[PDB]
């Protein structure tokens, strides 16, 4: 619970640099979009699909409600 | 012949269940008891003072 | 699911009824002692004077 | 001498609780929102508190109040929209909270989910108080509405919503009521997010992974704190584009009318993140049903830390459930849609294929998944 | 001048601790307000629904409730009508505003009898006392026209005409309606105005004090029977 | 152990009485305060109402409706069957007096007040889930689980009704 | 199977804290009032969140509001009447807890002293603004005075008390914002009594003797559980005694009169602690020196750790002190006295001389008794 | 009560004192307070334009 005492590691060696001696933004964008990219072919195909369902039958719920507004010669004399 | 307080102790108080049941039956019977004995108090006390000490020559 | 199924839990069981019960009691005395419910308090004899 | 920061004793609760509190490593962008949640539950009592510094609570001047802290008072205006956009934004990092805590396997610390139940029940209900006080035309009718849904139960209902309207009807006791309670209610939200937060720091905090993160943990100073700091100050950018460029999305142009019991309103909806409750209870037909709908809806946040039939803790490996998950976010969206739109073809059997499909996944379907893909890594 | 004079502790029938009010007493002095103090004081607080259940039935309130004129409204042009009263209105007031009342009585406004009991030092004491205590002034001091001397009143002089004397006004169960009884009248039924929770208070203290002098011995029944553990306890020291 | 008890008996008992006592008082002082009691009667609805027109009071703290009906009213009231309804009711055991209806206009879906003079069945049109309502309430095209109440009233001289 | 009680963490709190907690066995009835502060704080929270619940904060209905409460509210006047002799019976167990802390040397404990004088000055601001709040004439007038208290600051303090006032006068924003710093204040009040216990938990409580009660401790379970029992008791029997038999003896006649800002009344009397605060007030005739008199004289109490000089804690073993300490208690009731009374003579030089005493007895007087008690016994 | 050139403090003054002698004055149906029409017609600006010349 206390940061003296929770897990036993053994033989693991920590690397580590200055952040005054390193920089903060070290390729952002050259090795910053091919990794955003791949997470999202990793988790686009089991977000999406809901939300175009979504897309989809809220457009239909729309279309019924207007259709329903929408009257019908059902009345010729 | 045992005394009452350890036949209290023998039937009621001795088991908690029995203790919190006997508890509440006397806190409805208590609350009745002097509820009725405050009121009669006050009215000894406040009689012919009271709206309902004066109140029969009123409705009728 | 499974683990409070055997005889040794049924009989604990079956010891505790009698007390569950009794807590059961209790709890519906004070209930409507503390609530003055009057479908239960027009039959006691005593309480019955006060609600006239 | 000796150091301060670990032997005085508020000094070293600070430090235990804040500073050198062993923090996973890993935890993303949504383990921000809890810090979220108390620097919004910190704005919202500075910024209510500013607002009842300058509001009356009488029908017959709340809305006259109203009117003199949005002209009459020095950045009145700017305090209330500050305190309704902040509710606004408050319910949305709890419902980012709540989705944290479904995915990332959150609920198997039982303490500190129930204890988060209740702390979600407290906020709805010091919202719904809140959005009572302004006195506005949809403000009182939905008091009405939400005190005849409690009214519902049987042979306690009728008399329990003449105790809490004071009367007959919402009126004057009812407004002064729900000012006191609104008021009183966010510090006991605050003293059971304290137990929230004491419940949390005994049984650890959880990372995206689901596993074990006593390998590598780092204090909270200066990572989480200029981490979470990063988070206040893009909270702010959000909170602030709402109140100063598009202050009225999220409210109701309704509410900004005297109440008036003879008139109704053609189109009558609760603020938007009451509106998936609105809709499972629409969806029933049912008064009792409904608004048995409406509690065990709530309660299955609490009933859902007995149904993790799986081995494995966070869906982060799980994409089965990961799938299902997606689609009660789905679902969700679809039932706040239907609370958001009236009573007719087709809103009734979207809303009801809505509420019985969140239902049947929530109890039914990720259980039997996680059982599934159980046996598909061929755990038994 | 700077002097007061300090009324007199009257034995009042509710002076006890247990003793409650004389409702005969307080609806004789709510008809000495009805017919001699409501010209001019008002009452913005006592109404004929708190009349029912203490001065008097149910019917005779809603009566005396009609006997007066109450302006409510709108009507259908939205316009303010006269109505009978009924038993959830007020007292009706003497005067719209306080200026109606300033320009009436001189250039002084009867306060509201609703509270005055409570908010003179000694009450009903005090109200009877300055009631019955007009008297000439002394000589030397002179006082202009619309003011009275009275030794209770600060400063001596009041603004008010001696609004009781015998046979003032006529009783309904025949006591003789002298001067000091209609005092007395007028005094406890401002006392109940002032506090209509007097005998309901009354019986929720003797309540009180009867189960606080039951459980005071029984709490310290248990207090010293848990700590007879420590009060009985006894040392020895036994050093090698 | 009996007597020592029977004292913590004879306490706790009076430490629950005055508990149950301050809680009532704290419940009862959340109650109907004795004003609002007092306007739960409702004042006179004299006789200012239109031919074939209804007016919306605040009676018990609610709307009521008292409305006019016409012979043509009454008599499709009367055409209307009991159980072909929702519930079973009818216009003659809803009110006594057929000129004057007086109802609480709550719907029964949402507690919504209703649009007097509205619908395709002659009543009221209340338009938060679309439930229409005849001249005594029945429901017959909506989403209303029950039918509109009907308060209990009573008939003094022609012009004086005491509706409470 | 393991200890429910000692291993649950709100459990474990608890019993460390109230169950489980090693209190000296000798303590006095004087140590009841700790509990009998936190109990009338719970019954002053819940007593004004009713008051609250039926009470509305307008210059035209704040006192229509109070007598609305007194009269048409179900038993409304048991509360108000509650409120108002709770406030007087929570200064009387303060006093008597401040009294016991400077006669047993309690204030050693400098943390939990200063926390302590914070938590003073928190509930003189709480009933202040609680005082002004039922819109009587001296609520309005004892406002008044006390914010030119507040003007008598050079420089700022037409700023600082236009600032407070809302304006340019005790007005519906005063009101307003007394009422909302009234509610709020106590949860201040009760997180920094929180933190009062937290310091003394630390430290352990203290015995009459001033010695080391190691020796001879007792748990707090059930011994002072049914001590603080007798003692809520018995102050539930003074407190409603007061209540319904004399509920006005503490409080002021013409305050029961509506506040009209053009009649002044003849005489200017807050209750009695502010009567022992504007007699140290009247005292010396300067503004900005009567200020700074009633600033040190509260400051004082915490200025006390300081001047302890003796090599003895309690005042039970030192007898010239004891003489000390009762003369000064006895012009704490002269000066209470002299505070009721209006200024004329001879009040104006025996309400000086009484200040300078008070001053002289604690600042330069009672170090020296010490001293001299400590050269009596050889100690020197 | 009497008559006063009103200074810039006051409000602007109602045509009708009360809102129902404003119905029986207007045919039945209330002018409503243009003080928050805007925030409380769905289109705001649009909905009064379009109102006004529709
Ligand atoms: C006098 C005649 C009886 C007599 O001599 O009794 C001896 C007895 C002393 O006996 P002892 O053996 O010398 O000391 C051991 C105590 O009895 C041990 O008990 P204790 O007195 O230390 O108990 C602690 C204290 C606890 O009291 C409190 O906690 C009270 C807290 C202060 C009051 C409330 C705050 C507001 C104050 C507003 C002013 O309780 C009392 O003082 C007893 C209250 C009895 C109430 C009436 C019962 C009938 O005297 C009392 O107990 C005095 C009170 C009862 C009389
Ligand atoms: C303050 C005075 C009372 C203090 C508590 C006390 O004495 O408790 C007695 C005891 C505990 O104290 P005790 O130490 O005297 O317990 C002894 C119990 N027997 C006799 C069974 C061995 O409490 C109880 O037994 C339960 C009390 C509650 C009863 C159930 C609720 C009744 C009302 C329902 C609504
Ligand atoms: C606890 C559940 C039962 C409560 C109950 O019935 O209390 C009866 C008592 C008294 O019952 P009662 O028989 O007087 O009638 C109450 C029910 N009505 C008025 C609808 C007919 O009721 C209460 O105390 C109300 C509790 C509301 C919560
Ligand atoms: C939200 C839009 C989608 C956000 C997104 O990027 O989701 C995908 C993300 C993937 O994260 P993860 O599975 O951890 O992958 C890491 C693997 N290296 O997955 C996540 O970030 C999962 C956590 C998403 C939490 C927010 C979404 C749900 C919000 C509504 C919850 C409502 C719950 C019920 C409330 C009412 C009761
Ligand atoms: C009232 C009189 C109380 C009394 O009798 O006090 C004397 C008592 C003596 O107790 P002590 O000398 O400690 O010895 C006990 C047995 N040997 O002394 C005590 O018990 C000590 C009491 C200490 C607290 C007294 C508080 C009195 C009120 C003080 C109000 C002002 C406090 C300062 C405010 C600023
Ligand atoms: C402490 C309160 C002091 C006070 O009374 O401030 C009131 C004063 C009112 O100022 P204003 O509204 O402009 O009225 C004209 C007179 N100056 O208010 C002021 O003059 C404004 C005070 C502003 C204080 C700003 C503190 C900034 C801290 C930054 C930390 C990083
Ligand atoms: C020297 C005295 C000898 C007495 C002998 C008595 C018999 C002794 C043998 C038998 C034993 C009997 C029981 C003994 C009980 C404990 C001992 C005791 O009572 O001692 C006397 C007591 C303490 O003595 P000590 O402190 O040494 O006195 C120094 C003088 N200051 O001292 C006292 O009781 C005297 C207290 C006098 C206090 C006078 C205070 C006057 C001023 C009060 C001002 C209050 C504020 C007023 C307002 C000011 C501003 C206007
Ligand atoms: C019109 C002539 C009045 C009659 C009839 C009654 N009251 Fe009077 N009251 C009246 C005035 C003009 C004033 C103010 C005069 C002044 O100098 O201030 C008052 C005031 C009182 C007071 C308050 C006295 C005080 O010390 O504050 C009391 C207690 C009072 N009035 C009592 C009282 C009673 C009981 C009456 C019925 C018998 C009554 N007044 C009649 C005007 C008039
Ligand atoms: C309403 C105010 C709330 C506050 C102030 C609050 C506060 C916090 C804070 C500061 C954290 C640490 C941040 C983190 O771990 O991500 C946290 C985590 C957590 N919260 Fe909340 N919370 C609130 C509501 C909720 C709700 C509504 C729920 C669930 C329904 C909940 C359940 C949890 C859980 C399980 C965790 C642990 C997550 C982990 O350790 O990774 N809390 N909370
Ligand atoms: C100490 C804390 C708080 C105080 C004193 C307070 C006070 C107030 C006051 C006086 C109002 C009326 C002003 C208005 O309606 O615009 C109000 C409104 C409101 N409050 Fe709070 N509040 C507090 C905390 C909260 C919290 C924690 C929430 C949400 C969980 C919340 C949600 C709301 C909402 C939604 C409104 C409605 C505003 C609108 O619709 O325009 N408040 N609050
Ligand atoms: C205003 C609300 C206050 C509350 C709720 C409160 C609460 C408490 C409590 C519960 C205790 C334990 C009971 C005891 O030790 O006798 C205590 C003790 C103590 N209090 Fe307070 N207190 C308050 C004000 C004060 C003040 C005004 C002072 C000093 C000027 C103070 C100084 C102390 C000290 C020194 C102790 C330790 C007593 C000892 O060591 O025996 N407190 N307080
Ligand atoms: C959460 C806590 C509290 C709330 C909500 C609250 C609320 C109120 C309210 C609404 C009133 C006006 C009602 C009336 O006077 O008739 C009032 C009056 C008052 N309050 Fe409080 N209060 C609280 C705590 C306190 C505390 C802790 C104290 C003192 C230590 C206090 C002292 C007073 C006093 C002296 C009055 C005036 C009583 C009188 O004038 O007779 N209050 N309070
Ligand atoms: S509330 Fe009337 S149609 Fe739904």
């Amino acid at each position: 619970r206390e940061f003296g005492n929770l897990a036993r590691i053994r033989h693991v060696i920590s690397y580590s640099l200055s952040p005054f001696e390193q920089r903060a933004f070290p390729s952002y964008f050259s090795k910053g979009i091919p990794n955003v990219l791949r997470r999202t072919r990793e988790r686009i195909l089991r977000v999406a699909p809901p939300f175009v369902v979504v897309y989809l039958i809220y457009t239909w719920g729309n279309q019924e409600f207007e259709q329903s507004k929408r009257k019908n010669p059902a009345m010729y004399e | 012949s045992p005394t009452i307080p350890s036949r209290l102790y023998s039937l009621l108080f001795r088991r908690t269940s029995t203790f919190a049941l006997t508890i509440a039956v006397g806190a409805l019977f208590f609350e009745r008891a002097f509820d009725q004995g405050a009121d009669a108090i006050y009215e000894h006390i406040n009689e012919g003072k009271l709206w309902k000490h004066i109140k029969h020559k009123y409705e009728n | 699911l499974s683990r409070f199924l055997g005889p040794r839990y049924r009989e604990l069981a079956r010891n505790w009824i009698p007390t569950a019960g009794m807590w059961g009691t209790v709890g519906a005395v004070g209930l409507v002692w503390a609530t003055d419910w009057r479908l239960i308090l027009d039959w006691v004899p005593y309480i019955n004077g006060k609600f006239k | 001498m000796t150091n301060m920061r670990k032997t005085h004793p508020l000094f070293k609760i600070i430090n235990h609780s804040f500073i050198d509190l062993p923090a996973p490593s890993n935890i993303s962008s949504w383990w921000n929102f809890g810090s979220l949640l108390g620097v919004c539950l910190m704005v919202q009592i500075i910024t209510g508190l500013f607002l009842a510094m300058h509001y009356t609570s009488d029908t017959m001047t709340a809305f006259s109040s109203v009117t003199h802290i949005c002209r009459d008072v020095n950045y009145g205006w700017l305090i209330r929209y500050m305190h309704a956009n902040g509710a606004s934004m408050f319910f949305i990092c709890l419902f980012l909270h709540v989705g944290r805590g479904l995915y990332y396997g959150s609920y198997t610390f039982m303490e500190t989910w129930n204890i988060g139940v209740l702390l979600l029940f407290a906020v709805m209900a010091t919202a719904f108080m809140g959005y009572v006080l302004p006195w506005g035309q949809m403000s009182f009718w939905g008091a009405t509405v939400i005190t005849n849904l409690l009214s519902a139960i049987p042979y306690i209902g009728t008399t329990l919503v003449e105790w809490i309207w004071g009367g007959f009807s919402v009126d004057k006791a009812t407004l002064t009521r729900f000012f006191a309670f609104h008021f009183i209610l966010p510090f006991i939200i605050a003293a059971l997010a304290i137990v929230h937060l004491l419940f949390l720091h005994e049984t650890g905090s959880n990372n995206p992974t689901g596993l074990n993160s006593d390998a590598d943990k780092i204090p909270f100073h200066p990572y989480y704190t200029i981490k979470d700091i990063l988070g206040i100050l893009i909270m702010f950018l959000i909170l602030m584009t709402l109140v100063l460029f598009f202050p009225d999305m999220l409210g109701d142009p309704d509410n900004y009318m005297p109440a008036n019991p003879l008139n109704t309103p053609p189109h009558i909806k609760p603020e938007w993140y009451f509106l998936f409750a609105y809709a499972i209870l629409r969806s029933i037909p049912n008064k009792l049903g409904g608004v048995l709908a409406l509690i065990l809806s709530i309660l299955i946040l609490a009933l859902m830390p007995f149904l993790h039939t799986s081995k494995q803790r966070s869906l982060m490996f799980r994409p089965i459930t990961q799938i299902l998950y997606w689609i009660l976010v789905a679902n969700l969206l679809i039932l706040t849609w239907i609370g958001g739109q009236p009573v007719e073809h087709p809103f009734i059997i979207i809303g009801q294929l809505a509420s019985i499909s969140y239902f049947s996944i929530i109890l039914i379907l990720m259980p039997i998944s996680g059982i599934i893909e159980d046996k598909m890594l061929k755990l038994y | 001048s700077d002097l007061e004079l300090h009324p007199p502790s009257y034995p009042w029938s509710h002076r006890g601790l247990l003793s409650s009010l004389d409702h005969t007493s307080i609806r004789r002095g709510f008809q000495v307000y009805k017919q001699v103090c409501s010209s001019c004081h008002s009452m913005d607080y006592v109404a004929y629904r708190h009349l029912v259940g203490v001065c008097y039935t149910e019917e005779e309130a809603k009566a005396l409730a009609e006997e007066v004129e109450v302006q409510d409204g709108p009507n259908d042009d939205g316009e303010m009508f006269m109505r009978p009263g009924k038993l959830s209105d007020y007292f009706p007031k003497p005067y719209p505003n306080p200026e109606a009342a300033r320009a009436a009585n001189n250039g002084a406004l009867p306060p509201d009898l609703s509270y005055i009991v409570r908010a003179r030092h000694g009450g009903e004491d005090y109200v009877f006392s300055l009631l019955t205590g007009y008297c000439e002034p002394p000589t030397g001091v002179s006082l202009r026209e619309g003011l009275y001397f009275n030794p209770y009143f600060p400063g001596q002089a009041i603004g008010m005409a001696p609004p009781i004397y015998t046979e003032v006004l006529e009783y309904d169960d025949g006591t003789p309606a002298t001067m000091s009884q209609v005092a007395k009248d007028v005094a406890t039924f401002l006392r109940w105005a002032s506090e209509p929770e007097h005998d309901h208070r009354k019986r929720m203290g003797l309540k009180m004090l009867l189960m606080m002098g039951l459980l005071l011995p029984l709490t310290y029944a248990m207090k010293r029977h848990k700590w007879s553990v420590l009060k009985s306890r006894k040392l020895a020291y036994r050093p090698p | 152990k009996g007597f020592s008890y029977l004292v913590t008996a004879t306490t706790t008992v009076g430490v629950a009485y005055a508990a149950k006592n301050v809680v009532s008082q704290f419940v009862s002082s959340m109650s109907a305060s004795a004003d609002v009691l007092a306007m739960s009667k409702i004042e006179i609805k004299l006789s200012d109402i239109p031919e074939g027109k209804n007016m919306a009071f605040k009676w018990r703290g609610k709307p009521l409706f008292v409305r006019h009906r016409t012979k043509k009213e009454i008599d499709q009231e009367a055409a209307v069957e009991v159980s072909q309804l929702r519930d079973p009711q009818h216009d003659l055991d809803r009110v006594k007096k057929p000129e004057w209806v007086i109802l609480i206009g709550v719907c029964t879906h949402l507690g919504c007040v209703p649009i007097a003079n509205a619908g395709d069945f002659g009543g009221y049109y209340c338009p938060c889930h679309g439930s229409h309502y005849d001249a005594s309430g029945r429901i017959r095209k909506g989403p209303a689980p029950l039918n509109l109440e009907v308060p209990a009233y009573e008939f003094t001289s022609d012009d004086v009704v005491v509706v409470g």
